[PDB]
RNA sequence: CGGAGCCAGCGAGUCUACCCUUGGCCGAGAGGUCUUGGGUGAAACUCCGUCGUGCUGGGGAUAGAGCAUUGUAAUUAUUGCUCUUCAACGAGGAAUUCCUAGUAAGCGCAAGUCAUCAGCUUGCGUUGAUUACGUCCCUGCCCUUUGUACACACCGCC
């Protein structure tokens, strides 16, 4: 029978994102997050506080 | 006056999964594995006995259960096993919280304990484990009870140490040509041999003397070695 | 094995029985006057018959 | 006291209701219409889908049902519900604005099913009166005394908030607790007949345009 | 002048409205053929008014159906009931109420759907 | 500027203390209000 | 008897009437055939290349008779379909209008159909002739 | 075959790479009640 | 009124009034051996040089019945049972002929 | 005695054909004790044809003199 | 000696109907094909529960069997087939799809098996459907299991529910449809061969039941 | 025993030993039976009317109003009993018979 | 992938020389253009040739080239179409929720009705099942414990 290696992470987080081998991708991941929760965040404190 | 095969080219053994309900094999489940992951503050551990002076006391749990090195040198044993490289196994494990994972023979479980125990953090929480040539899909957390995949005619045995004694050798070759054999081992430190009554019609032992895990496993395998002249 | 058939006589009620599962009087067709008690698991109703793999036993309660 | 079309069977008959989604249900709307059909009692659920809303009124009308929930929904979050009274009644439409459901935060337990008893706060107009009446002809009429399950309709500025408690009586006091969901509900329509015609006269809707709409409530 | 016969077969939003009177012999439906009716798997849904009594009763008698509305298999059985009933109601009129009711026998031993539809729906349990 | 209608009211631990000791002196007194049998 | 287009089915209308204007070759293939899609959202053209043209045009000629007149958008929006767009949900496109155009004046100058007044064209009289007589002779050779 | 009942063949396939197929083939109503 | 003849790696049915390729079977993998006809002429045998006899149904060539898997060298000959309908006989290059109920 | 009356026609309904034969030498002994059999005629009555009225088929096919 | 006029000209119409078609009006069978006399249930006790008395032209009986307890075991078993055969998330409601592999099937289990394939499906249900089986008896959840009895319906039910879900499986991702895996499961079942996945879970079924006795 | 059902509103039941009336009963809304049917094993009378689309189901043991059966659209003309199965058969001038 | 046949029901206030349409013509395509007047049609389905269990041709995210429509003016590429580039992704654990006949589920088409909704909501038809329809054994919730109400019968002090 064929033997293939396990690919894993070592000192694995589920919390933390896996570690892309890319510095532009996961940024633009990165920061795409962070635009998404702080535009969130803001447009509903303007709406509640419109309120 | 038979006359040869039209090719002498020595083929691998087809893997088997859960795929294929049809071809007699050996499956070997580890029940009640200790296999729980947990957080540092930051980190994430697999539960041992020795990671810690009171982690397990502040779970709740005692320390004696804590023990992932057995079922590893479990998985060890039955996938250097003789049988398993010439295809007639696949190992599947369940955790004493109750999480079922499908051992593929075509893995290579790592030597050492951290690495395995590394290994067993991503399983646990990402439920899949590729290869690194990434191709096929060769550790996975899959759906409970066991009988949904286990194939349609195989007789369940459990092993255990207070049972009738029997020879595996003559007990393998008295299930016949398409039946295969599920031989719920226990992955305990200690324990009551009742971890899987709900499965098993026959429950038996291999020895007179209180056997070891791996022991058991690796004397099943050499048994079934034997009669399936491997 | 030989197996035996047998007509279900009355649907027994109001015995204690597990849920699903039903207790029944069944009897026999190579002699028509002797009943056992029987319990089935599917959906059952008077005068249909079952297939009994062993008649030497009767059934107690399930619960 | 009871008004015209819900005299003849008042205290007379227990009433009988169905409890349907809007075409399609998501999972969180037939979890919560679960929750309706078991805050009030003698109520059933219909599995609402390629419904007839003609049709159904009429097998309604015609099996003996007395009123109809219909309950529509956005993205899980229930929005409306309309009360249909069947022998040629009337329909109040509510829009639901702050719903908390047991099925999203917690097993605690099982609810009660007892007749509950009913708190009405300050409905005081006529309009009042009248919700009042088609709120509480779906709820079964003379419950025991000892009852332990209360609910409540009270309104705070045209904004009925709806709970539902279980209590015993201490030493010192009462000791309350919550039970099914939370809401503030807010009618929008009522209209004098059944919910397959939308021709019917209406008694009651809001005017959410005029410029003196924001003076007065029950407007 | 003509002997001719109207009825009408209905599922669940397709209606077939079946004209039938004295002639040589054509079952017409929607002015094709009776065998062109698609989705040609469901064709002897079609023609179990016709073989279910022969064709010998048809032999002196032409139907025409229209049928509007519906889908392919609520069509086909709007068709099927149309032809029955008009075949026993042409019968009862035209020909003599024996053969009439050996017609509404065979077809209510076969399926009484083919005669009387099941129309008002749900319970509300 | 101006606006149509008075918006939604945020449920707030005074408004959810305020219907509860008014429920709890309504439930105490039992001056409730339900149907009656005929 | 009596025979039309009413009479025969789908197929055997369609193809017999496309072995016909096989063999007659009085059709002008527009020449960009071969390359083209019948649609925008067929990812390729047609497998049977050495023909599809002359079952198209049997196709149009049989809904031609059992329709009374269409024209080229009516033409596009039968022919057309569904669409797997993308990983969006699914809205209806259209057909190909030159490859529509060409077909209409091929049988045009044919001889099978005319222009009509309102627009559009229908059946002539040596088409309509000419159509049901293929369906004849489908049923004399499929007797 | 034997009962062939139409156009008969006789075929014979080559080593060449080709196949040979020999075969041997086979007013009014008034007026007519008139 | 029709034959299929066993070129390499397909088998073509001709029909006995036009003589063209009526139908074709071309999803063989090695060199297709011999092609032959059920008594009823309802299904096609065919023997292959992998030893995988497989059955389409004729004048269907896209419903392949059923792959027997014969012998692991070439099977050179398959013809059905001329008196009986369920068994077909193959002989392959293993000398020795097998008799399949199918 | 402790059986209720809304259970009994159950209570002898779901016994066997063999507790039917031990229930009859129950009652066959029962009724030579005569203080017993007095104090508890109509119950004794009351099971007892009930019984033989709902086993009588069979209790008709069995052949020994003993019964 | 004695014979019966009951038509007096040769029936023609002007509508020309096929020739098997007119055929047809002597006797009901199935797609025109395959005839319902002669077909018999070959086990006793599941006579009354599989229907092969009412023959049928096509398994698109639209009737209502849904609505009293035991009313399907009066809907051919033809036609429970098929709608046991349309379901899973990818086919549900194409009962057309489901009626067109169904005769796919019957085509060629009759042409690999030369015999009545409604016979080899009647005698793959009542080979298929298990005699006996285990209740959780459960004592608050002791595991531990009692054999139970299994009645007629039951054993209807969970025939053709072996045999079709046996045929998705076994058409999952091999070369074959579900038509043809259909075809060789009610072959195998209908003989008995332990090759099928409905009778060897019939098989283990009922030697579990043996144990637990 | 024998009932009996009238234009004034009322089934009542009559003792044939003693020719005692003992038991009356009426409904909740004021109507007019026209047809009644027993049980086998008499604890249920059960009445229809001809202005009313209901039946109903009146225990003989208490007097009470067990139930009012709602489903016919027309006039309840006739109710009958099973002998055996105790199943009732209505059937109304909606040109349906229906089986409770 | 490439052709073909076919089957609905809701609904009915318009930019009236730039909106929406019938038809002719141009381009493979989108779209263009010119005249006419102010809803026809669904998808799943059915049939006919070809492929083939393999990141598969299932996929289409990503990057390039080209043709247009539009936004003053592309000037961060407005969106459509054509050809390449073929990443990720293989039905989803423990647990958990809902569900009994035109029901679950598949499928499209319209509307947008003083609240709500367009990051969607509500209608409308098309196709349409499997399994319970028993039971209080488990989990709970409820009711009663004088029979009262008039005979007959049963019960016979929670």
């Amino acid at each position: 029978i064929p033997t293939h290696a396990p690919k894993y992470e070592e000192n694995f987080n589920p919390d933390k994102k896996s570690y892309d081998p890319d510095r532009t991708r996961s940024e633009i991941n990165k920061m795409k997050a962070q635009l998404k929760k702080e535009r969130k965040f803001t447009m509903k404190e303007i709406r509640k506080d419109a309120k | 006056q038979k006359a040869l095969p039209a090719s002498l080219v020595p083929q691998a053994p087809p893997v088997l999964t859960s795929k294929d309900k049809i071809t007699k094999r050996m499956i070997v489940v580890l029940a009640m594995a200790s296999l729980e992951t947990h957080k540092i503050s930051d980190k994430y551990v697999l539960l041992n006995c020795d990671d810690h002076q009171g982690l397990l006391k502040k779970m709740g749990r005692d320390i004696s259960e804590a023990r992932p090195d057995i079922t590893h040198q479990c998985l060890l044993t039955l996938l250097d096993s003789p049988i398993n490289k010439a295809g007639k196994l696949q190992v599947y494990i369940q955790t004493s919280r109750g999480i079922l994972i499908e051992v593929n023979p075509t893995v290579r479980i790592p030597r050492t304990f951290k690495r395995f125990s590394g290994l067993m953090v991503q399983l646990l929480h990402k439920l899949s484990i590729r290869s690194v040539n990434s191709e096929e899909k060769l550790l996975k957390v899959i759906k409970n009870p066991i009988t949904d995949h286990l194939p349609t005619k195989c007789r369940k045995v459990t092993l255990s140490f207070d049972a009738p004694v029997i020879r595996v050798q003559d007990y393998i070759e008295k299930l016949d040509d398409d039946e295969s054999i599920c031989v719920f081992v226990g992955a305990m430190a200690r324990g009551k041999d009742n971890f899987a009554d709900e499965y098993v019609d026959e429950k038996v032992g291999l020895s007179n003397y209180p056997l070891s895990a791996s022991v058991a496993c690796s004397k099943f395998c050499h048994g079934a070695e034997d009669a399936w002249n491997i | 094995t030989p197996v035996t058939l047998a007509k279900v006589i009355k649907v027994l009620g109001r015995t204690g029985s597990r849920g699903g599962v039903t207790q029944v009087r069944v009897e026999f067709l190579e002699d028509t006057s002797r009943t056992i008690v029987r319990n089935v698991k599917g959906p059952v109703r008077e005068n249909d018959i079952l297939v009994l793999m062993e008649s030497e036993r009767e059934a107690r309660r399930l619960r | 006291q009871v008004d015209d079309e819900y005299a003849a069977t008042s205290g007379i008959m227990d009433p009988r209701i169905i409890v349907t989604t809007s075409r399609d249900p998501s999972t969180r709307l037939s979890q919560f219409a679960k929750e309706i059909k078991l805050l009030f009692p003698n109520a059933v659920r219909l599995n609402r889908g390629n419904y007839v809303m003609p049709n159904l009124v009429d097998a309604c009308k015609k099996s003996g049902t007395t009123d109809l929930v219909v309950l529509h929904e956005h993205r899980g979050v229930p929005t409306s519900l309309t009360i249909s009274h069947f022998p040629h009644g009337p329909t109040a439409q509510f829009s639901l604005h702050n719903v908390v459901m047991r099925h999203d935060i917690i097993n605690a337990g099982n609810q009660s099913e007892v007749n509950p008893h009913l708190i009405f706060d300050n409905f005081t107009t006529a309009l009042g009166k009248r919700v009042v009446c088609i709120l509480k002809h779906l709820f079964n009429a003379g419950p025991k005394k000892d009852s332990e399950r209360v609910i409540t309709f009270a309104n705070r500025g045209d904004f009925i908030s709806v709970r539902q408690h279980v209590y015993v009586r201490t030493r010192e006091g009462v000791e309350i607790a919550e039970v099914g969901p939370r809401f503030e509900m807010r009618l929008f329509e009522l209209r004098l007949g059944t919910l397959e015609n939308k021709d019917a006269d209406v008694e009651w809707q809001l005017r959410r345009f005029i410029r003196t709409a924001n003076k007065k409530d029950y407007l | 002048a003509v002997p001719s016969v109207q009825t009408f077969g209905k599922k669940k939003s397709a209606t077939a409205v079946a004209h039938v009177k004295a002639g040589k012999g054509l079952i017409k439906v929607n002015g094709s053929p009776i065998t062109l009716v698609e989705p040609e798997i469901l064709r002897f849904k079609v023609y179990e008014p016709l073989l279910l009594v022969g064709l010998d009763k048809f032999s002196n008698i032409d139907i025409r159906v229209r049928v509007t509305g519906g889908g392919h298999v609520s069509q086909v059985y709007a068709i099927r009931q149309a032809i029955a009933k008009g075949l026993v109601a042409y019968h009862q009129k035209y020909v003599d109420e024996q053969s009439k009711n050996e017609l509404k026998k065979a077809f209510t031993s076969y399926d009484r759907t083919l005669l009387i539809a099941d129309s008002r729906r749900p319970e509300p349990k | 500027f101006d606006r149509t209608a008075k918006p939604v009211p945020v449920i707030t631990s005074e408004v959810t203390e305020s219907l509860e000791d008014m429920i709890r002196r309504r439930i105490q007194d039992s001056n409730f209000d339900d149907l009656q049998r005929r | 008897p009596g025979v039309s287009v009413r009479d025969v089915a789908a197929q055997d209308f369609i193809n017999a009437y496309a072995s016909f204007l096989q063999r007659q070759g009085k059709l002008e293939v527009p020449g960009y055939v071969d390359i083209v899609k019948t649609s925008s959202g067929n990812e390729m053209p047609p497998q049977d290349a050495e023909g599809w043209f002359y079952k198209r045009a049997a196709s149009v000629a049989r809904h031609i008779y059992m329709r009374k007149q269409v024209g080229v958008g009516k033409l596009n929006k039968l022919y057309g379909g569904a669409k797997s767009r993308g990983v969006r949900p699914y809205k209806h496109i259209d057909a190909s209008g030159s490859i529509n155009r060409k077909v209409l004046q091929a049988l045009e100058k044919i001889g099978i159909v005319e222009i009509s007044p309102k627009g559009g064209r229908r059946i002539s009289e040596n088409g309509q002739r000419d159509l049901d007589r293929i369906a004849a002779q489908t049923l004399e050779e499929d007797e | 075959p034997s009962t062939a009942q139409g156009n008969r063949h006789l075929v014979a396939g080559l080593s060449s790479g080709l196949l040979a197929i020999r075969t041997k083939k086979k007013k009014s109503n008034n007026f007519q009640r008139m | 009124h029709d034959f299929a003849v066993t070129s390499s790696t397909r088998v073509q049915i001709f029909s006995s009034r036009t003589r063209q390729v009526i139908k074709t079977f071309s999803r063989f993998k090695d060199v297709v051996y011999s092609a032959s006809f059920r008594s009823d002429g309802k299904l096609l045998c065919a023997g292959d040089a992998t030893g995988l006899v497989s059955v389409y149904d004729s004048y269907n060539p896209r419903t392949i019945l059923l792959s027997i898997n014969a012998s692991t060298h070439p099977t050179h000959v398959t013809k059905f049972h001329t008196q009986d309908n369920k068994i077909l006989a193959t002989a392959s290059d293993d000398r020795v002929t097998r008799l399949w109920d199918i | 005695l402790r059986i209720r009356m809304s259970q009994l026609e159950d209570a002898l309904m779901v016994m066997p054909f063999s507790y039917v034969l031990k229930f009859l030498k129950f009652i066959d002994t029962v009724m030579q004790n005569k203080t017993l059999l007095h104090s508890h005629l109509p119950l004794i009555c009351k099971n007892l044809f009930f019984i033989i009225k709902f086993n009588h088929k069979e209790l008709v096919s069995q052949k020994n003199e003993e019964l | 000696d004695f014979e019966v006029v009951e038509e007096f000209t040769p029936v023609v119409l002007a509508t020309p109907i096929p020739e098997e078609v007119q055929q047809a009006q002597t006797e009901i069978k199935l797609f025109n094909k395959w005839s319902f006399e002669e077909v018999e249930v070959k086990d006793a006790s599941l006579v009354d529960y599989v229907q092969v008395r009412q023959p049928i032209f096509v398994a698109h009986t639209a009737g209502r069997y849904a609505n009293k307890r035991f009313r399907k075991a009066q809907c051919p078993i033809i036609e429970r087939l098929t709608n046991s055969l349309m379901m899973n998330g990818r086919n549900n409601g194409k009962k057309l799809k489901a009626v067109r592999i169904i005769k796919h099937t019957l085509d060629i289990i009759n042409v690999l098996t030369d015999q009545n394939p409604i016979q080899v499906v009647v005698d793959a249900i009542t080979n298929t459907g298990p005699r006996e089986d285990t209740t959780r008896v459960g004592g608050g959840g002791a595991a531990r299991r009692q054999a139970v009895d299994v009645s007629p319906l039951r054993r209807v039910n969970q025939a053709i529910a072996l045999l079709t879900i046996g045929a998705r499986e076994a058409a999952f991702r091999n070369i074959k449809t579900i038509a043809e895996t259909l075809a060789e499961e009610l072959i195998n079942a209908a003989k008995g061969s332990s090759t099928s996945y409905a009778i060897k879970k019939k098989d283990e079924l009922e030697r579990v039941a043996k144990s637990n006795r | 025993v024998m009932f009996s059902s009238s234009l004034d509103g009322t089934v009542r039941a009559w003792d044939l030993i003693r020719y005692r009336n003992f038991r009356t009963f009426t409904g909740t809304e004021r109507i007019q039976f026209n047809c009644l049917a027993v049980d086998p094993s008499g604890e249920v009378v059960c009445a229809g009317s001809l202005d009313n689309f209901d039946i109903h189901v009146w225990s003989v043991q208490t007097g009470q109003l067990l139930d009012a059966l709602s489903g016919h659209e027309g006039p309840v003309s006739c109710l009958s009993f099973s002998q055996e199965n105790s199943v009732l058969a209505s059937a109304s001038w909606d040109k349906t018979i229906r089986i409770w």
